[PDB]
This record gives C-alpha cells, structure tokens and sequence, in this order.
C-alpha cells in the first residue's frame, strides 16, 4: 500500500496560494493530512472519509482540504504564512487502524522572493596522491551561492543514481553569516575505488535539484528568473 | 426467570452537544443509575454491587467510563463518515444484558436502536444488522468489526461477565426480589363506568375481576400496569354498566401477598 | 502532549546497545507503534505492539509494551551507522479507522562509526572545467578528531561526514575546505583544527 | 414521532384532608426530550420528584413524575406535558373517580 505526494519540496511567498497534493491507488476510503515541526509530533490538520468529504483536524486554521476523488486528497493554503513552514505528511487507510504515510513535502514560506538564487555546481576530480596512497578516489561536489537552503544533491554514475560511498553535508553553510539573507554553500563526496575512477567509460555527475520560483511567480529584477531547476557538474574517468 | 437489562439512551443534538444516560433493571427493580453528569455508576440498591469485590467493580466501572467517552466520539465520527446521508439530531439506544434460567443456563443480548428502530446487534463474535435495517449501516458495521479488541471485550462481557454478575445479584438482593407487598383497593364511578383501583402490590402478577355474587363479569377491562414511586404497582379494572344496576357488584382481588384471603370490596 | 519520549537525544558508539523509552497518558490505548525516520526521509514502521503485556522483535530491533504502566521500550542491539535517525512513538486509541494517532516528538539517535584503520591526510582536488580553482579534502581520520571552522571568514570549512563504501565494508570521515582568496593552500587550510600528528600532506 | 400518553393516579385511596402522593405517568414518546409539570389549580407544584427516564421493549420512552399532595373538595390537580410531537402542550386532569 503506497502513497505519493506532489510537490516533494516547495518555496513560496506570503499571500501566495500553495496546493499540496496526495495520491493513493489502494482504494482506501480514508485520507489524512499531517504537519511535522521540530519539538512536536505529527499533528492532524484535515482528514477525509471519502470523496466530497472533508473534516477538520486538530490544527485546521489556515488550511482548506479538498477530496475530489477517492485517489486524491489535497491540502490548500489560500494565503500562505511563514508559520506554515513545515514538513507535510499525507496518509491513507481502509477501515483498519493502520495509516500508510507518504514521503513528505517540505515547504518554506518566505516573506519576499527577492533573494532567491540557483546554485553554481562544480565537480572536483580525485587527487593523484590519494589514488597512490589509499588506492581510492574521492570526488567532491560543490554547490555555491544559492538561496534558500532547499536543495537536493544527488550522485549519478552512468545515468544511474548511487548512494554507496556518498556523504553530503547534513546542513548547508552560510557564505556571508554577517548579511541578512545570506547565500548558502553545500558540499558532498563520492568515494570509489581507484580502478573504477581510472575507467574512461564511467561518467560521473553531481546533480543539485534547486527549488525556487514557479513559471507563474512575478519577477521584477534584471537577472535570470530563479526558477526551480537542475544544475549539475560532470566528469569522465581517466587513467 | 430474571432478565437483567442495561438500558442506554444517547442524544446527539448537533456535532458538539451530546448526552448519555443509563439505567439498569433486574426484573422490574432498578439496580443502577448512570447520569451523564456523574463520572461514576450509581447504586440504587444496597446490593447493586452483587458478589463482586471492590477491586472487580472498579475494573468493571473503569471499562464503562472508557466506553462512554469512546462511544460518544465513535458515533460523532461515524456521522462524519456517512454524511450527508445521515445527520443530527440522532438518537441511539442500547439494550444490553442477559436472561437467567434454571441450572447454569443463561442467554446474553446486546441490541442497538437508531432513531427508535432496532437495527444492530452483537451476535456471536461480531456486529451484524438485523432484518429491516437500511443498507448504509454496512459501512459502520464493517468499521466496528475491524476493531478486534472491542470484539473480544464484548464477547467476554456477554458470555462471562453478565451471567456471573447477575448470579451474584440474585443472591445479594434475594430479600428485595422476593418481597411481598399487599394491594389496597377502592371503588369509584364516572359518567356509567365503575372503576376498581388496586395499588401498592409487589410482585406484578395480580388478578382483578368485577363480580356479581359468584359470577365473573365478562365486560371487565383491565388497564395497564402503572408504577408507583416506591417500586410497587397500580392497576385499575373498569366495567360498563347501566345506571341502577350498581347494587350487587363487587371487586375481587387475588395476590400472592394476601395469602388466600382475597380482598373483597362491595359497592 | 499525551505521548512523552525519553531520552530527548543520545549518542552511542557503533556496536553498543541502547534503550528508548515511551510513556503515554492516551486513553484508551489500542496499539503502540515505533517509527524510524532518517533526516529528510519519511516514516518507516519498525514494530507494532497490541497486547496488554506485549513483546515484539524485528532483527536487531526488539520492543515491549505494558498497558497497565502505559509504557513502552525500544531496544536496539549492536547499533550500526544506519541507525542514525529520529525514533518516533505513536499510540492509536482505536482498533479501527475511527481512531486518532498520538505522536511523540521523537528520540534523536546518533551512532558514532567505528573507524578501523585511520590514515589521516589532506589532499588537493581540482575542478574539471576550471583547473585553477580547487578544494582541500581532510580525510581518513578517526572519530576522536574534531574539525573546526577557520578564523578567516573568506575560508569555508564543512563539518565532518562519514561515508560508507558498502561493497568493501569501508567507512571514512572527511571534511572539505576552500577559498578563492590569494595564497590559500591545503597545508594552511586546517590550522585551526586539532589534527593528528602523523597527518599526510603530499608533495 | 410518537405522541405521549399521560396518566394521573394516586398512590393511596383518595380521602379529603389526608396527605397522599399523586403520580403522573408519561409513556410512548420519542424523542426523549420532554417537559413534565405537575399543576395544582393551574400553578406549578414546587417539589416534584422525577424517576430516571427509561424505555420499554418497543424502544418507546417512559418516565414517572410524583409529588406529595392533599386532596380537597375544591382543589384541582393536573399534569402538563410539552413535547415536540405536539403543537400545543397537553394537560391531563386528575379525576378522583378516574
Ligand atoms: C452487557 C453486560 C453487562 C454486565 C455487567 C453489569 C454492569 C452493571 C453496571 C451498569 C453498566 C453501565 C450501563 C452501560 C450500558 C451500556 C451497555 C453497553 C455494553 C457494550 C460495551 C462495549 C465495550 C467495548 C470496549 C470499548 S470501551 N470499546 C471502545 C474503545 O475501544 C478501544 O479501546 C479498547 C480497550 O479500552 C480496545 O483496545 C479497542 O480495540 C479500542 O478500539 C470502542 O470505541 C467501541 O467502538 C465503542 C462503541 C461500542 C458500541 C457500538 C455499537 C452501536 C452501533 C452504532 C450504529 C452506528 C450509527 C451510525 C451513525
Ligand atoms: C461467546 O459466545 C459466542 C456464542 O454466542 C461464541 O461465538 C461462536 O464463536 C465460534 C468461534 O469462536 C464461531 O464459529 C461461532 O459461529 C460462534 N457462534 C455463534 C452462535 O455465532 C464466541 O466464541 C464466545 N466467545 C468467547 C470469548 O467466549
Ligand atoms: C446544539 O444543540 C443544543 C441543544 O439542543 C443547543 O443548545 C446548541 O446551541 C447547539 N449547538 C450548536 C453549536 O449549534
Ligand atoms: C455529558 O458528559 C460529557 C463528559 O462528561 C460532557 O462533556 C457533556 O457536556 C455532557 N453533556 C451534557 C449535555 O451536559
């Protein structure tokens, strides 16, 4: 019994309209919306017993629910506020007690989209010294100059994602901590065996999924519109 | 043969306002009271605890205390589940308990009524709808039957706890149950219909007939059994007669408390 | 706050055991469930306890529930690096969909990884597109070493990160340091940190 | 809706000047929300006791109201009932002769 959520990550502005969608194919009658905030457990916002039915939860203020169909339960934020910055989980279930949870949706509500900026991604090739000393090769990826901190860095080898030998900073660091809306930087490592790096047929790519403005968001600046996008750096293996 | 009855009545005016009141009968004598205002079940007899120890009773009451809260929220949640098909005001009634037979024989029941109509019961190991029930109840029933813990509790409550508890009640309250209270009679007439009033008798079985000497009047119509405050009974028997024929009519009353000497009352 | 978890957070070394407490006041208590949640990720169910006095197990995870005491424990035997997650206690008040779930705020677990063969070094790595720009990689140090942020605000240093090369059963800590400012070298990159005496500085 | 049946009757045989208890038995009504008053000369009697509300096998509700009273040649006694099923309140007078 599986549940999906869209979007998975959203940056929005105060006063903006945000819609969080949840889809289940299990033919479950019942669906639920939760939000998770550090220092609290999950709290119920709205729920549904069937299509056309919506019910107030424990913290329903600021949220409107929509159940047009058995498959879709939708959490609508008509006038978004910073207090609605949270991780949002959706769930479904039949008549039993078990609720099956979605992967979550990270939402950030900013006061102004003035400073939103996509990252610059650089890939750094393993040290020759490291290869000879350890018989292992560490690649380093660097995402710099982005705002806000809503990025997803992933490693790809030959068009396939890899998690083995990967470490990404648990939090991005601030580039100018003194400044108010500082830009961020994030680092990650992919360590492989020397012989695997030495293979010229292996394509290495570091991908950063940045979350920013939508095509519908108003942009009043000269620089390129900081839309949700992918920026990636790439290198081939060498002898 | 004594029927033990737990009679619950619940009213749901709207989404928020709700109340649940229960009374308990063993035969025609009240043993318990449970007002919505009270956090605890009240004894209306000194022997209402039966042969249960204080520990056993506290554990039993606590379960009901949880039930009342849980039942209230459950109904409210089921109304949300059926909407807009079913809506407030809503009246739910439960008739639960067991009937005791000679030997170790008993028979438990749990009947549920919705808006004054009997629709649901607990039977065997699960909830089920009775004949005549509307089909929409199939969803509530599927939901209640998903709750395995409630099922096991109710099974134990009906199969084991009820007959055990009532066997204890019948011992502890033998005096009250087997009490004999003498009836008192008086006569009156309305414009003509003669009325024989019989009041203050226990138990309920009574025989009242208008007599012309030694011949029973066929026209004698007995009214319903009406209760008194002190848990005794009242019943009147009427006879339609033509004016002038009053002389020679009497009222004979037979009752287990009089012990042979029937009450004879001449007009 | 009808579900209280303890400890709030805890740090253990790999291979060690830990117990996590969950005490609640929820009424009634049909079932108790333990979730595992990785930072960023979602809620993975570990075990569900249903009986008056219940006991469950799931590999290295075991758990108990006492409904009278309104109390549950989650035991993890021989902690691994992957155990680093928030552990959430949840109490359902019904045996059906009519129920509400009551969530604890979680217990934060951090498992410090066992570094078998430390080989601390500071390497220089070059950019694929722009070879004149570079980073410095402090790596292969054990858990005892702390990485400090540089005194110069133009220099950036990340906190330590343990990667797992799963197929080789290899674990290693690392940290990255960089700065575009003139005269920046890897030998002078980690001065503000207490690095091991035998740290390898190549060439 | 079920329209309520009212029956007024005395506990002991009614004798003028002798204290007694008057009963009012309201039956066969639903919903359970009801208003029961016992009237002397059309005025509400202060101390009227109510038994707990219960119901029969046919799911219809019943309740017994009762109060102390002294019957006289002059005084009239009644039981007034207001219920949703009735547009106007129903008043059943006590008849010593029934
Ligand atoms: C009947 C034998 C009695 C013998 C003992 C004598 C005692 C005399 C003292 C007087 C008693 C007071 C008067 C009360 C009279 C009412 C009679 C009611 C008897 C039935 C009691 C049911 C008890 C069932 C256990 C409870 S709580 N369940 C509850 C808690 O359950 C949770 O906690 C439990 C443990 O605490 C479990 O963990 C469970 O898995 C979890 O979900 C659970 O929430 C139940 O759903 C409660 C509802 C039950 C009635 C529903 C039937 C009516 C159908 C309605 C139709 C639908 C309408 C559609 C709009
Ligand atoms: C309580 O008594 C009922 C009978 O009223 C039992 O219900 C039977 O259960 C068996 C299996 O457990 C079923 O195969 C039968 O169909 C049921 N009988 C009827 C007539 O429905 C129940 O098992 C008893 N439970 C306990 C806990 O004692
Ligand atoms: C619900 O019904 C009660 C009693 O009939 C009434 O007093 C109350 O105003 C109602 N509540 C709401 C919220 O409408
Ligand atoms: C009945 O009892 C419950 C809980 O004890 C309470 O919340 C509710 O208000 C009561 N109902 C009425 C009508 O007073």
């Amino acid at each position: 019994a599986a549940v999906t959520q869209s979007p998975r990550n959203k940056v929005a502005v105060t006063g903006g309209k945000v819609t969080l969608s949840c889809n289940q194919t299990n033919n479950h009658n019942n669906m639920y919306w939760y939000r998770q905030d550090t220092g609290h457990g999950l709290r119920l916002i709205h729920y549904s017993y069937g299509a056309g039915s919506t019910e107030k939860g424990d913290i329903p203020d600021g949220y409107k629910a929509s159940r047009p169909s058995q498959e879709n339960f939708s959490l609508i934020l008509e006038l978004a506020t910073p207090s609605q910055t949270s991780v949002y989980f959706c769930a479904s279930g039949d008549e039993g007690y078990t609720q099956y949870f979605g992967p979550g949706t990270r939402l950030l509500v900013l006061e102004d989209l003035r400073n939103v900026t996509p990252p610059k991604v650089s890939l750094f090739e393993p040290s020759k010294a490291e290869i000879s000393h350890t018989q292992k090769a560490t690649l380093v990826c660097l995402a710099t100059g982005f705002y806000p901190d809503h990025v997803e860095l992933s490693w790809w080898v030959n068009g396939k994602e890899v998690h083995s030998g990967v470490c990404t900073d648990p939090q991005p660091l601030k580039e100018q901590p003194a400044l108010n809306d500082s830009r961020y930087s994030l680092s990650s490592r992919l360590r492989v065996s020397a012989t695997f790096w030495q293979n010229p047929r292996n394509h290495f790519r570091c991908q950063v999924q940045f979350y920013g403005l939508s095509e519908n968001d108003e942009w009043t600046q000269d620089r390129a519109k900081p839309v949700t996008q992918i920026v990636s750096a790439e290198a081939w293996g060498r002898a | 043969n004594y029927t033990f009855r737990c009679l619950q009545m619940s009213s749901f005016a709207n989404r928020s306002w709700s109340r649940t009141d229960s009374v308990v009968w063993l035969g025609d004598l009240q043993t318990h009271r449970w007002s919505n205002d009270s956090a605890t079940i009240s004894f209306t007899k000194p022997w209402s605890q039966g042969k249960l120890s204080n520990q056993q009773w506290e554990k039993l009451q606590h379960m009901f205390q949880v039930y009342r809260v849980s039942f209230t929220r459950d109904i409210q949640e089921l109304v949300k589940m059926m909407s807009p098909k079913e809506d407030y005001p809503i009246e739910i009634q439960l008739s639960a308990g067991c009937e005791m037979y000679p030997g170790n024989a008993s028979e438990s029941f749990l009947h549920v009524a919705f808006q004054g109509k009997y629709v649901v019961r607990f039977w065997g190991t699960s909830w089920q709808t009775v004949p005549g029930a509307p089909s929409w109840l199939d969803l509530p029933i599927k939901v209640l039957n998903a709750d395995q813990g409630t099922s096991a509790t109710v099974q134990m409550l009906l199969n084991d706890t009820c007959p055990l508890f009532v066997r204890g009640l019948l011992e502890a309250g033998k005096s009250d149950l087997e009490k004999q209270e003498k009836p008192v009679a008086w006569l009156s007439s309305v414009p003509r219909q003669l009325v024989c009033h019989v009041s203050g008798f226990y138990p309920k079985p009574v025989w009242v007939m208008w007599m012309r000497g030694d011949q029973e009047q066929q026209g004698t119509h007995r009214g319903d059994f009406l209760p008194n405050a002190d848990e005794t009974w009242y019943l009147q028997a009427t006879l339609d007669v033509e004016a002038g024929e009053e002389a020679g009519l009497a009222c004979r009353v037979k009752h287990s408390s009089l012990g042979g000497q029937d009450i004879i009352l001449y007009w | 706050t009808q579900v209280e978890q303890s400890p709030q957070s805890l740090v253990v070394r790999q291979g060690e055991n830990c117990v996590l407490q969950c005490n609640y006041s929820v009424t009634p208590d049909n079932h108790l469930r333990w979730f595992k949640q990785d930072t960023g990720k979602g809620l993975v169910s570990l075990t569900v306890l249903v009986d008056q006095k219940d006991k469950t197990s799931n590999g290295r995870y075991s758990a108990t529930l006492d409904k009278d005491a309104k109390h549950s424990t989650l035991h993890i035997t021989a902690t691994l690096l992957d155990d680093t997650a928030t552990y959430i206690c949840v109490v359902g008040d019904r045996g059906s969909a009519l129920g509400r779930l009551h969530f604890g705020a979680g217990t934060q677990l951090i498992v410090i990884p066992d570094i078998q063969n430390p080989d601390p070094a500071v390497y220089q790595l070059r950019d694929s597109k722009s070879s004149d720009k570079s980073v410095c990689l402090f790596t292969d140090f054990d858990s005892q070493t702390n990485v400090s942020q540089s005194k110069d605000s133009d220099v950036y240093i990340t906190d330590k990160c343990v990667l797992d090369m799963r197929s080789m059963d290899f674990k290693s800590n690392s940290a990255v340091a960089w700065s575009n400012k003139s005269d920046f070298a890897c030998a002078n990159a980690f001065n503000n940190s207490i690095i091991p005496e035998d740290t390898f500085f190549p060439s | 809706q079920k329209t309520p049946q009212i029956q007024v009757y005395s506990r002991h045989p009614p004798e003028n000047g002798k204290p007694n208890i008057l009963n009012c038995y309201v039956t066969q009504f639903h919903p359970p929300h009801i208003e029961i008053q016992m009237l002397k000369n059309g005025k509400k009697i202060p101390k009227v006791e109510m038994s707990d509300m219960s119901f029969s096998k046919d799911w219809s509700f019943y309740i017994l109201a009762h109060t102390e009273f002294t019957p006289t040649e002059t005084d009239t006694y009644a039981c007034r009932v207001k219920h949703a099923s009735m547009a106007e309140p129903k008043t059943v007078y006590w008849d010593r002769d029934m």
